């Protein structure tokens, strides 16, 4: 497998006490499988939000006020040597989502909701890829870090990505740094009698975490 | 109490002058820098990254199907699968490219480019395929022959799913030389499998590429 | 002709893809006797030839030089005082011609006639994190710069109306995180909302597949 | 996502046809522990 | 946002609590033919903005840059000689728009027009002690520093009314034995006089002494 | 007064408050009439090497 | 005679500018100083 | 405080504060009390319990008459946390 | 802040001067040259 380091860099810790607990938030969390079929349209995952319920992790950034860590990325999209198709896989820093209407008033504008901006642990799907719902072509994308899971080359991806922000530490609960984006570009075709859906598995590891302040519930 | 005097230019106030101003804030020190990752210092590390390109614009498309060349089955050898222009800044295919929405902010750029290509299809279906530069002045070739005596690559569906052609040194100041791709003999496939894939082209610069003068762009229709 | 020669590497950077006096202002003012004082917050989204080379970076560092050129109705050259007001941010703006705010030494002001050669000044990197961003993914125009305020210095009246034009030019620029080009037109300006329907596709279509148009 | 919070391998139907997972220390005198 | 960082230490200093070139006087004048002169002996504490930074401390040595700004009733430009006057402590005031005080050649004066860029003089430290102080508890304003006389430079009459403004800028300022900061509200210039009724507190009041108000 | 070079390639004004008017890549001079007249310097401008009054082959 | 130019910012007045002016008494000298006690230099010093 | 009127002719500010508390009382009267400092976010704690789950000090009225917490690093850019 | 005073002929354009102006384009620099055959550099070299 060919590892793609997101901008040339490893997740360090925090130049000059923030707790490292280094035992168990350093573990495999994976998320469900996502069921690809014919007509999808992609996914995408929101990551300090994706973890703040699943655990030790979730508890030690929810009972905190500060954080800061790197991720270990891994996507296993595993199908039949029947299958083909091909995915897109990209990690982008400070991904917004945009809101679809025709208003140019403030108050009456449409803004996406609380789960659209922030999914959680199941992550959400797409409505207008071709511009990565924010007004964007995904003909460029490829600026990002990036791979493409071919159904005939691999079937696996990983993107270390290291801590992209202004500011050294932030809260993990109100701003959701970076987003993952998995998109079928060439669609899945087969023949009759095969699989109908192909399973997508997700797992991360959250590189160098570091929390500060501690707050009682 | 130096004597001095004034030349023409005195008290105009040049757009494009180096000079600088008075600070409004004395002593005022910013906030210190920290090393985010991700730091650019021109924009030839933007036209350096591999872009899809939009081969298939022709009309009654939706919006993602643009991006797919459609090489099906049911065809025969010495057929014109697809076949588009070169021009970075020009409406077309290298239009929805980052390298064609960098190379309009400027008027004049030079260098060599490089286009690759991908088979998204099964792992059980093989055939050969020629791709196929020619250079300006003479046009699109009509026979696979003339394609094969210009200049070509003839890719096969093996272990090979990416091919990458580099065109050489194509300029501003200029027809500009076609890239075909021609099926070179078929798209064979074994039972339990679907006889139609696709192909996504990419294309990108290279070190020579270099830009001069900049100006407005048209990509924006509002004020 | 043929470009056979390399050009020139040096005016594709950065320094050279942002610094350059363009425009980004147009204040107007009346002083009737019919507020005299023109608020202006000021924001590099405004224009759309600007935005579009923003937002096609993450993050940015910059200083900024402004150029104040104000001229009349029709446009003459009345040699009467007029007073700029560099309001920072988290200070209160100012609320009438002759408020309290037009008086207080820590907003800085500038005194230049209409027969003087245009203002300039200088504002500095003014944000507390350590770098602008125009992304902010979580939970006023984004970025507080500074307001900057203008009046007609005199104790009665004038009966005068000023047009004023505010370019800017950035220096000392760095960028980080590169992303991609805006193609979808634009509906707001602090949101990078897009159309649901009337999606414009990035190349215009041609006739078929098999052609050279 | 309780599951993948405790001890946990993604395991995928690629090369790796036989994963193996350690249980720490599970003794006698004792609920127990799910797999 | 989220200040992790430290800020910077440069902009707390007193020379920089001091050095800015703010607002202390307004004068007027009518030049009828109908006083044409305009006295102002200077004192800082005129305004309650800097009164209140001033009295923070007990002695300060500091020497001063003072900027002439005057504008008509309206405001124009018309190009008159204007004569600004400095009366040392200890000399005599000028008494008429043509007396002998406005020949005197120990009075230093400036000669500027209207059209002109604003006027800017310096006053060095001028007091006999070693400091100025605000507090002399023991047996015109405090700590003379002198007049700014002011005129229109003309033979027989004009018919215009000026208006202008005096902005002092401190500078090369010391301070000694700090003190408190005052928060009752001012009734007299020279005196620290305050209400003995209605005594406002130093805090807002809230609901109880065990909540977050 | 405003004065606006538009180099080779960049499209010509149309109108007295065209958008034109308003693009950064075009430089601008501002100048009164009481001022003393303007000036500025124009670089080679030639996608050649030198300028040529005869071109033997095929605004 | 050397030549010269005026750019834009030309006969303004910038209320923060760090510029000297011209002294009124020239040669006068001002009282000289003691040793004063409590002197203080920068704001930190009463935070603390 | 004198710092509360410093702090506002300035606009942004940060640092560690310290809040010192001074018994004026009998000599011959003791007792134990609690002072407990909650960091920003949580709010005030309802019960003791919680509040000496957060950060504490046990004073008690002995020989020690002036106790000193040090408040670490709250900022300005932000609840604030409750003593 | 240096005093200065001006001379006569301030504000004028003498046509033959030979004073640098300000450029348009900054930083912008231009093709480089190749070897022309028959560069001339005075008129002598034609009356001859």
């Amino acid at each position: 497998a060919n590892i793609v380091l997101a901008y040339g860099e490893w997740p360090e810790y925090c130049p000059d006490k923030p707790t490292r607990p280094d035992v168990s938030v350093n573990r495999f969390y994976t998320l469900d499988s996502k069921m690809w079929q014919e007509n999808s349209t992609g996914w995408y995952w929101k990551f300090p939000d994706v973890l703040n319920k699943t655990g030790v992790f979730g508890q030690n950034a929810q009972f905190h006020y500060l954080y800061r860590s790197g991720f270990c990325l891994h996507v296993q999209c595993n199908a039949s040597k029947f299958h083909q198709g091909a995915l897109l896989v990209a990690v982008i820093p400070e991904f917004v989502i945009a809101g679809r209407g025709s208003n140019t008033k403030p108050n009456e504008a449409p803004h996406p909701g609380f789960t659209t901006t922030f999914p959680g642990t199941t992550g959400a799907t797409f409505h207008d890829p071709y511009v990565l719902d924010s007004g964007v072509p995904l003909s460029q994308a490829l600026i990002y870090p990036h791979q493409w899971i071919n159904l005939r080359t691999n079937n696996c991806a990983t993107v270390i990505v290291p801590y992209i922000n202004a500011v050294p530490f932030d809260s993990a609960i109100n701003h959701s740094n970076f987003g993952l984006i998995v998109i079928p570009v060439s669609p899945l075709k087969y023949s009759s009698g095969a699989t109908t859906a192909i399973p997508i598995t997700i797992t991360i590891a959250p590189l160098n975490s570091e929390f500060g302040g501690l707050r009682q519930a | 109490g130096i004597p001095a005097e004034l030349r023409p230019g005195t008290n105009q106030f040049l757009t494009t002058d180096d000079d600088t101003a008075a600070p409004i804030l004395p002593g005022f020190t910013p906030t210190p820098t920290i090393h985010i990752p991700g730091e650019v210092h021109s924009l030839l590390e933007l036209c350096r990254v591999e872009t899809i390109l939009e081969v298939n614009n022709t009309t009654e498309a939706t919006g993602l199907t643009r991006l797919l060349i459609p090489v099906s089955s049911q065809n025969k050898a010495d057929e014109l699968c697809a076949a588009f222009m070169v021009d970075p800044g020009r409406i077309g295919p290298w239009q929805s490219t980052l390298v064609g929405q960098i190379c309009r902010y400027y008027t004049q750029w030079s260098g060599s480019l490089k286009v690759t290509f991908m088979f998204t299809g099964s792992f059980m279906a093989t055939g050969k395929m020629l791709v196929a530069y020619s250079p300006p002045g003479s046009a699109q070739p009509a026979n696979r022959e003339t394609a094969m005596l210009g200049t070509h690559v003839i890719w096969d569906f093996g272990l090979q799913s990416s091919v990458s052609l580099v065109i050489p040194w194509i300029s501003n100041t200029h027809t500009a030389g076609v890239v075909t791709l021609w099926y070179q003999t078929n798209y064979v496939v074994p039972p339990e499998t679907p006889g139609e894939a696709y192909i996504i082209a990419m294309g990108a610069a290279q070190d020579n590429f270099t830009l001069k003068i900049c100006k407005d762009t048209d990509e924006v229709t509002q004020q | 002709r043929c470009v056979v020669n390399r050009n020139g590497v040096l005016e594709t950077t950065i320094n050279h893809f942002f610094s350059r006096s363009g425009l980004v202002g147009v204040v107007n003012l009346t002083d009737g006797g019919t507020t005299g004082y023109a608020t202006w917050d000021i924001d590099i989204m405004g224009f759309v030839q600007l935005r579009r080379k923003c937002e096609m970076f993450t993050y940015m560092r910059f200083n900024a030089e402004f150029t104040f050129v104000t001229t009349t109705k029709n446009g003459e050259a009345r040699p009467y005082m007029l007073q700029y007001m560099y309001v920072p941010p988290g200070a209160p703006k100012p609320t009438g011609r002759d408020a309290f705010q037009w008086q207080t030494a820590t907003n800085p002001s500038v005194f230049v006639k209409l027969t003087d050669p245009p203002a300039q000044v200088s504002v500095p990197f003014m944000s507390p994190a350590s770098a602008y961003q125009w992304f902010y993914d979580g939970y006023c125009p984004n970025n507080m710069m500074g307001t900057f305020a203008v009046r007609v210095v005199s104790r009665e009246a004038s009966q005068l109306k000023l047009q004023t034009r505010v370019y800017m030019k950035l220096k000392h620029v760095r960028a980080w995180v590169p992303r991609p080009i805006r193609s979808q037109p634009y509906l707001l300006k602090n949101f990078p909302n897009y159309d649901s329907s009337k999606i414009t596709n990035s190349a215009r279509d041609r006739s078929s597949i098999k052609q050279a148009n």
